[PDB]
């Protein structure tokens, strides 16, 4: 809220306000005082500041998301004051950028907003419905760190009775908390305890109570590392319990899961709270960096060598004008490739477990084993700045350092993709764009096209001995799906019935229906003459719920559709193809 | 070298260039 | 850069709307020709550049690389300016290459570009020519940061171009480290007042200096200050020495601008370290000290010229009095006798300026008024009360006075009889959030300001310069940053090889001589040449332990400051260091804008964007589509109407507003209305019903 | 529902709210119509007033009419249905 | 030197031995300076009568559970552990409760004699099986801050009184943090946050009082050293 | 493109037009058919629950 | 059990404006804390007196210099910045210097009136030729720690005058640590080991005093106050 901002702007408001505290005359009075720019301003200035939405964007555009309305609260500087995820989601990175923003106006609108891009409201993959803005990277990584155990630890549970107790077992938490705080242990490191409120997952309670694993009371034993416990503590109360470490995903998957089970709200409340805890740990954990960290591929060379003579020799072989320049030239290449893998693996292999670096990525943090090697050891190949690769290639590595050449070859495609980038960016939407219109308007008629021509479905790739096997892509479909007709059990009955979203549970017992088709009020079979019907469409994942009376998925999808093109390469590959 | 107001930002010359800095600019 | 800058496009030349990448394309040759790396940048790279380094160019537009034209393990110590071609016929020897002290590269075999620049190996025994050094198709700018061999070219050239966008604040500093390029480069600034004779010094003062041209001979060689750039900066030109001393032609005489101790002052050899922290060096995030302030380290000033002519025309012309209509007092109680105040005078925004004025018109008013005026005797005049007044983000002290008259003969464009142009100081005391950085492209916004105390800090107290998130480099590359910085504290801190008894092996070699570093002192290295890791590393091992012969530093990179807040220890050792950087001709006021309202295309009355204006940002169409993805209608619609150019609601609800009430509900696409008309127009008549 | 507590803005939870009725649209709107009304009331308030009642539940400072509405809304005080 | 402002208690009542507060106005930036520490501090400053590496009866290798009784020491212990032992005789005090016949066992089932009390006696402890009886070996003792089940000093010399725990700190937890606020005017001055968890035995507020006391007492030193200081001021009441 | 004839044909066609393509709305400007703006909806039949009103 | 014994307040003689600090017994758990804290304090209003803005003859805006010099009105200004004249009382205290002949802008030169004591009263600052004449009109001040150069407009000091910042914080630099005894058989505590240095205007005490003061001060509130 750079204040002097709509500070500047807002104005006309108070401009009618102001002298309402009759302290200017007309407005030129004030106004003109707006030139005066007067401590009083900052004040009721405050008032008008009254919960007022906000207009917002940084273009370009990818889809409805990349913008919302909000409430700030004035501060100095001059850039802008934000949230993470709001990032990413709205992408733009603090590389040095900006945004665009305007005045929520007609409460008609502003309303609209709080209704709509209401910060909150804004959730997951409305296109691909599935979840969105999860914590990440740092945030996460700190997650990992905590989430991630620490065996062989101080205080580390001590199953050492027989000569006295064992210890690691602890009724309350603050208990050894307070303790270990008392320099006594790094939670990451299991021990033993108990609970009463942080419900167990079922299983536990499954027997402890079966009837009711409510932990509004009924203590339930426990034992691990806190930390993980910590988090836990922070979680869907009504939820039983978890435990273990998890991954980014995982977690995420859950998460998704989590709100899925429940309303908006909260969700973030946690969320935030979570990242927060991280943040803490973030700061905590501790992982600066070292050249030192430059773990070392040992023999390595000798492998190289190996290949060298391999080719080498071969070089002699073609050399005899053996075959084509290329082919052999490839095999050469191959040879490398071989190396490529070998070096990477066994290299990797060598290093111990903890190297945040990889660990990072390892933490599912991001990056890749390329970056991994690439980084050091070798950097592998390069291609013709116009096409085919480079008969070398990238023997050494950065970290190692190399001459001109080399890098002086990076150079090329370096320039190129780079360029691509500069293009796919371009033609992308336009491509879309045409996508953009193409149809539009094509939207909802209603609830019930009232057709009867959905299709049965695949339902996994069944199996012989396996009886049943799941298409992964099942999922890709499989959901927000209409009981086109009535899921019958193994004859025995009609396990379920025409007209339903066919949610997971469906997926799950029905899953236990060992079957592999269900006619489904799809849509392309939309009985709705014009537009469409709920029945046809029905639930939005974007909603995770039914659709509405008349809806522009054409957009949507259209976004959804085009946007993702976003990042592909490449008888053709990407789009063009 | 060859610098009237010269100090020394001591470098790492593993090498030698009999050659020396042109004048560019000339152009 | 601008100089040497080079392309092949434009007048009669290409029109990028017609050129296959190849235009931008790489290719062999290229070496010793122009910075491989740098280039334009937008749809623009592969389009423009400069030279590489040395190789002059044909009396006919073709480079002139000389070469280590070898001879029998004995290169011919000899330039050979070369047009690639020819040459092409010939043998590609290798700089960085171990001769038997005789040309006799001590190996029997070597590599070398061939016909296709076929960078091909070969038996040393055979080339005609080697080279002329390492590092050559390079650019100067290119030529600027080591560790390359570890670092993203992308990222690179990035930093390259970057490089320039420093901003000569004030202090003057050089990276204690840095190659030789440097002022020996900088000298090619050829700017600094710099010797003209082995003359003894002569009288001196910050305008110039008398110069005992020892031939008796002298010349109070000058020196400039306080005079704008293309970008609002002084003419400053700081001296060197002493009116009495004695020196010799071509040697320095006085810096000034980008001119640290005879040298582009360019940044701040600056501690800081490694953490991504509390989410503030995250996503480009950046966590920043404060002491800084106080320290001041971060500012200069900037220069608009300030102009406003006196014109001539119909109803009269454009006077510049000091008298004014119902102007406030002081507001006038300030300017000069007949308008604007007096040099070095402070202000703010709005601030009236000129002493202008012009005839107003002649088209009656309501008796109502007049009457009114008769009502209040304020016998109105009749002249287009006109002048100038300071906009926003604006203040400082009076300067320019390019008040230049037509009338006073000062030739000038039509209907004008004079004009002044003026200037004002403003010391930019660095906002955080913003952005700076240094080498390794390694750009960096400027997130948060942060008081000292509250700060991780030497176990010996002394805290950071700031801190640094992690992460990028991995998926980035530029770790020299790491090294270099290791280095940094090192140098900054000096040492001595305790080789003593014998040799630090990795030592066993190299600029021996060093043997040590007098804790902190001048340090360069070669480009594709410089010590190594281990060494460097081992240099780590080496030291000039501090006062308490101490080195909080670890022979390792990670120590353990604590919290200038909560304070306690940390989890694990602390990676840290230093880095000179540079500062930015790009921040808010460069771009600090919006727009409530103002001018509007007398045609498409849209936000007449402009200086006085904030422009009033344009809007996109997707966007709209976004709406769609919701459908706030209105909203958009509204827009279309409203801030778009809803003459009415503009006026109308503008009122509403004014009257704050269940706003004049959205009306009709009006104009659209036109249409119709527009149609009809061609016998077009139709209709909905 | 033991979740927490909103915050003017987050006041209140649509989640609830939403419950009241189907399409967010009117609904909101709906509210629009109201506050509009509200305003009006206030718009008119001081004068040979119109019948205009409300804003039923007492005020809440500058509180966007908006809110207010929102209040008696989830306060649950009026009716509607499309057109 | 004086504030030209003045932070101020904010009482918050939450529960028994848990409840928040804040205090304000708060010129930046010190919550950190203070609380935080205080978190320590108080946290640190918390005298209380904590138990003793105790034991009961013939089990010096029945190292788990007992007949006539279903529970187990560990269980027992945290159950043991569990106690609102309010007392006084700053020192030891073995203490012995028993009961044949089954039923079960809560807290106050025994006698807290002199300078020693309960606050939970219904505090069940022991569910009797085959009607068993058994007195129990128990000492407690005060101090600030819990003390860990240190490897007790018998090093075997004991009959089994196990190197158990004991919290001299009757408190029970903390929470808080800082809040930058009022900026145009009070150019963003701090804003407080003050919950924290006790034993039932007392309110925060209580030793809290002492806390600030205690607390300061220290400073007296530093302070009390050369009053010739310019120690900035609040003003009076 | 051309349209022109696309003009003709019209009066030829003499047609009216579905007036729906939002773009339409875009065209016209008259707000879309849906999103925030719908018949049914934007013609709502609203007012207070009496009792309260009754509650005066 | 429970045990006590008030710790051991005790600074640690050292350089000038600078002698470490040591105390205990110390609650097995803490040191740092107030360790910093205080340390965090310090930094705390290090209240002091010193200039504010000043001026001299034809000394308009800062954007030339005086003849005779080799120097810059500004960095001059800066250099000034280097000031180090612990004064005394309260007010817009000031001072005034002049020069002549070969000018040598150092410290130790001007009109430190009453209650005004430099600490390197000589500290070079610049210089001018044998024409090296000049004056200076100089407006001291008390205060504490930083403040931004006022607006002399918002202020009023005559045209040539030059609002400036203050930094009244005669401290130099802090550091220390714990040494928590804490013997591993239950019977423990923390160990104090300290120090800082100031900008040679006082002893560690002095402020240190102020410390303890505003502290205790700082806590009457903190006390049972309710
Ligand atoms: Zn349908």
């Amino acid at each position: 809220l750079p204040k002097l901002m709509a500070l500047e702007l807002f104005k006309p408001f108070v401009m009618k306000r102001l002298v309402d505290l009759n302290h200017a005359q007309n407005i030129k009075s004030a106004k003109r005082m707006v030139e005066r720019q007067r401590p009083q301003v900052w004040d009721v200035l405050e008032e008008v500041i009254a919960e007022h939405p906000v207009l917002l964007n940084r273009a370009p555009t990818l889809h409805r998301l990349g913008i919302q309305a909000f409430e700030p609260m004035l501060v100095e500087g001059k850039a802008i004051q934000l949230h993470p995820l709001v990032c990413e989601a709205f992408n733009a990175d603090f590389d040095g950028d900006q945004m665009a923003v305007h005045l929520p106006l007609s409460a008609e609108a502003q309303a609209e907003a709080r209704i709509l891009m209401l910060s909150s409201n804004n959730i997951l993959s409305p296109a691909s419905g599935r979840p969105l803005a999860m914590p990440r990277l740092d945030m996460v990584t700190g997650l990992y760190y905590l989430t991630t155990e620490v065996p062989g630890d101080t205080g580390e549970y001590q199953p050492a009775s027989g000569d006295h107790p064992e210890t690691g077992v602890y009724s309350s938490p603050a208990e050894a908390i307070m303790a270990a705080d008392r320099g006594v242990l790094s939670v990451r490191a299991k021990i033993k305890v108990r609970l009463t409120q942080l419900r167990p997952p079922v299983e536990i309670e499954a027997e402890l109570f079966g009837h009711s694993g409510w932990q509004p009371g009924d203590a339930w034993m426990a034992e691990t590392t806190l930390g993980r416990v910590m988090f836990n503590e922070l979680l869907p109360l009504g939820y039983p319990f978890v435990n273990k470490q998890m991954h980014k995903k995982v977690q995420a998957a859950i998460i998704n899961d989590l709100a899925e089970r429940y309303p908006m709200i909260v969700v973030a409340q946690t969320v935030d709270k979570l990242k927060d805890a991280g943040f803490y740990w973030a700061t905590r954990s501790g992982v600066t960096v070292s050249m030192a960290d430059v773990l070392v591929p040992p023999r390595k060379k000798e492998i190289l060598d190996h290949y060298e003579e391999r080719a080498d020799k071969v070089e002699k072989q073609f050399q005899r004008g053996a075959l084509n320049h290329d082919e052999r030239n490839e095999a050469l290449v191959e040879i490398w490739k071989e190396a490529t893998d070998e070096v990477g693996q066994a290299l990797r292999e060598h290093y111990p477990d903890d190297n945040p670096i990889i660990t990072i990525v390892d933490s599912g943090a991001t990056g890749n084993f390329t970056q991994t090697r690439t980084l050091a050891g070798m950097k592998g190949l390069v291609t013709n700045p116009k096409g085919e690769f480079i008969p070398r290639p990238v023997k050494s590595s950065f970290r190692e350092g190399l001459t001109v050449l080399e890098y002086f070859i990076n150079t090329h495609g370096a320039r190129k993709g780079l360029a691509d980038t500069a293009l796919r960016t371009a033609d992308s939407g336009y491509l879309t764009r045409r996508l953009v219109d193409v149809s539009q308007d094509v939207i909802v008629r209603e609830h019930d096209c009232q057709t009867e021509r959905g299709i049965v479905v695949e339902l996994a790739e069944r199996a012989p001995d396996g009886t049943l096997i799941r298409d992964p892509y099942i999922e890709t479909s499989a959901y927000a799906r209409t009981l086109g007709t009535d899921a019958v059990d193994e004859a025995g009955n009609v396990i379920v019935e025409r007209g339903q979203d066919l949610g997971d549970p469906e997926i799950d017992a029905l899953l236990a229906a060992g079957i592999t088709q269900v006619k489904v009020r799809s849509v392309l079979t939309c009985a709705t003459s014009t537009g469409v019907c709920a029945t046809c469409y029905g639930r939005s994942m974007a909603t995770g719920k039914l659709v509405d009376i008349g809806e522009a998925v054409g957009i949507v999808a259209a976004q959804s559709i085009g946007e993702p093109g976003t990042q592909l390469t490449m008888i053709t590959g990407g789009l063009p193809r | 070298n060859s610098v009237p107001g010269a100090p020394n930002r001591v470098s790492f010359a593993k090498l030698r260039e009999p050659l020396e800095v042109p004048g560019l600019l000339d152009v | 850069t601008h100089k040497r800058r080079l392309s092949a496009l434009g007048p009669g030349g290409l029109s990028r709307e017609r050129a296959g990448l190849e235009v931008r394309d790489v290719h062999p040759s290229h070496y010793g020709r122009m910075c491989p790396i740098e280039t334009p940048e937008g749809p623009n790279i592969g389009l423009i550049g400069s030279l590489s380094v040395y190789a002059r160019v044909n009396p006919f537009g073709f480079i002139e690389t000389p070469y280590r034209k070898v001879v029998d393990g004995v290169v011919s110590d000899e330039i050979v300016y070369l047009t690639a071609d020819e040459e092409d016929r010939h043998v590609v020897a290798q700089a960085n290459s171990p001769i038997d002290a005789d040309g006799r590269f001590v190996e029997p075999r070597v590599l070398v570009r061939r016909k296709a620049g076929e960078v091909e190996y070969v038996p040393s025994s055979e080339v005609d020519y080697m080279d002329v050094s390492p590092r050559q198709m390079v650019s100067v700018a290119t030529a600027m940061i080591p560790f390359l061999e570890h670092d993203d070219a992308n990222r690179a050239l990035m930093g390259a171009n970057m490089q320039r966008q420093a901003v000569p604040l004030v202090r003057s500093e050089a990276p204690l480290v840095g190659t030789g390029m440097e002022l020996r480069a900088a000298i090619d600034a050829g700017d600094v007042v710099v010797a003209e004779e082995s003359g003894v010094i002569e009288e001196v003062s910050a305008d110039y200096i008398t110069v005992m041209h020892d031939n008796g001979t002298r010349r109070t060689y000058r020196m400039r200050k306080f005079a704008r750039s293309n970008h609002g900066t002084c003419a400053n030109q700081c001296p060197i020495v002493d009116a009495g001393d004695r020196v010799e032609a071509g040697q320095v005489i006085a810096d000034g601008p980008c001119t640290d101790d005879g040298e582009m002052a360019l940044g701040k050899n600056l501690l800081v370290a490694i953490m991504p922290w509390e989410g503030h060096n995250y996503e480009d995030a950046i966590i920043l000290s404060n002491r800084l302030v106080e320290e001041d380290v971060l500012t200069s000033i900037h220069i608009e010229e300030h102009e406003i002519d006196a014109r001539d025309t119909k109803l009269g012309a454009e006077e510049i009095t000091r008298d004014i209509p119902n102007i406030s007092d002081e507001v006038l109680a300030d300017l000069d006798e007949r308008g604007i105040v007096r040099i070095g005078a402070e202000v703010r925004d709005g601030d009236i300026l000129v002493g202008k004025v012009t005839p107003k018109g002649e088209t009656e008013l309501t008796p109502e008024e007049r009457l009114l005026r008769a009502i209040f005797g304020e016998k109105a005049r009749e002249v287009r009360d006109t002048s100038l007044k300071v906009p926003h983000g604006e203040s400082g002290k009076v300067i320019g006075i390019r008040v230049f008259s037509r009338e006073d003969e000062d030739e000038l464009p039509a209907g004008v009889n004079e004009l002044v142009r003026v200037y004002v100081a403003q010391k930019r005391k660095i906002s955080d959030g913003d952005k700076l950085a240094g080498r390794h492209g390694n750009k960096g916004v400027i997130g948060k300001i942060l008081p000292v105390e509250d700060m991780p800090f030497l176990a010996d107290g002394t805290p950071v310069d700031i801190i640094l998130n992690t992460h990028g480099v991995p998926r980035r590359m530029n770790i020299g940053q790491i090294l270099e910085t290791h280095l940094g504290w090192c140098a900054h801190s000096g040492w001595k090889v305790d080789a003593a008894k014998g040799v630090p092996d990795w030592a066993a070699r190299l600029p021996d001589e060093l043997l040590e570093a007098q804790p902190n002192a001048i340090v360069s290295t070669p480009v594709f040449d410089g010590a190594q890791e281990a060494e460097l590393q081992g240099l780590l091992s080496c030291t000039l332990p501090n006062r308490d012969g101490d080195v909080l530093v670890d022979a390792d990179g990670k120590a353990m400051l604590f919290d200038g807040r909560s304070g306690e220890p940390f989890p694990y050792p602390v990676t840290v260091g230093y880095m000179y950087i540079m500062k930015l001709h790009h921040l808010v006021d460069d771009k600090i804008h919006a727009r409530s309202t103002g001018p509007y295309s007398m045609i498409t009355q849209q936000p007449l964007g402009g200086k006085a204006q904030f422009g009033g940002q344009r809007f996109g169409e997707m966007e709209c589509w976004a709406m769609q993805a919701y459908g706030a209608a209105y909203t958009l619609q509204e827009l279309l109407t409203i801030k778009s150019d809803d003459t009415v609601g503009r006026v109308k609800v503008y009122e509403a507003i004014v009257k704050g009430e269940n706003i004049p509900e959205p009306g009709i696409p009006e104009s659209f209305k036109v249409l119709l008309k527009e149609l009809q127009s061609l016998c077009l008549n139709v209709e909905v019903l | 529902g033991g979740y927490d507590t909103p915050l003017g803005i987050t006041n209140p939870p649509i989640d609830e709210l939403l419950d009241r009725v189907s399409s967010k649209y009117a609904l909101v709107i709906y509210a629009a119509k109201r506050a509009r009304q509200i305003n009006d009331y206030y718009n008119q308030l001081g004068e040979g007033i119109l019948e205009y009642v409300g804003p039923l539940v007492e005020p809440g400072l500058q509180e966007k009419p908006l809110s207010i509405a929102l209040r008696e809304i989830h306060a649950d005080l009026l009716e509607h249905t499309e057109g | 030197m004086l504030i030209s402002q003045r932070p101020t208690l904010s009482e918050d009542v939450l529960t028994d031995n848990r409840s928040q507060f804040v205090i304000e106005p708060l010129e930046p930036g010190f919550g950190y300076t203070l609380g935080n520490s205080l978190r320590r501090t108080l946290l640190s400053s918390i005298p209380g009568a904590a138990v003793t590496s105790i034991r009961i009866d013939g089990v010096l290798h029945e190292f788990t559970t007992v007949p006539g009784v279903k529970e187990d020491v560990t269980e027992i212990i945290l159950n043991l552990k569990s106690l609102v032992v309010s007392s006084e005789e700053d020192e030891p005090v073995t203490m012995y409760l028993r009961k044949q016949g089954p039923g079960e066992v809560t807290a106050g089932d025994i006698v807290p004699p002199a300078g020693v009390t309960v606050h939970n006696p219904g505090m069940h402890i022991a569910t009797l099986n085959d009607k068993g009886k058994l007195e129990v070996e128990l000492v407690v003792e005060r101090g600030r801050g819990y003390v860990p089940a240190v490897q007790n000093r018998a090093s075997g010399a004991e009959i089994g009184r196990i190197p158990v725990d004991s919290i001299y700190s009757p408190v029970l937890k903390v929470t808080y943090k800082v809040d930058a606020t009022r900026v145009e005017q009070r150019t963003d001055f701090d804003k407080l946050i003050l919950d924290v968890e006790t034993k039932n035995s007392i309110s925060p507020r209580d030793a809290l009082a002492s806390a600030g006391k205690t607390l300061v007492e220290l400073f007296g030193l530093a302070r009390e050293l050369n009053v010739e200081a310019e120690g900035i001021e609040i003003g009076p009441s | 493109q051309e349209t022109t004839r696309v003009l003709t044909d019209a009066a030829i066609n003499c047609r009216s037009d579905k007036l729906n393509g939002l773009k339409e709305n875009v065209i016209i400007g008259k707000l879309i058919p849906a999103g925030t703006g719908i018949n049914r909806y934007r013609n709502i039949a609203v007012q207070p629950t009496e009792e309260a009103r009754a509650a005066a």
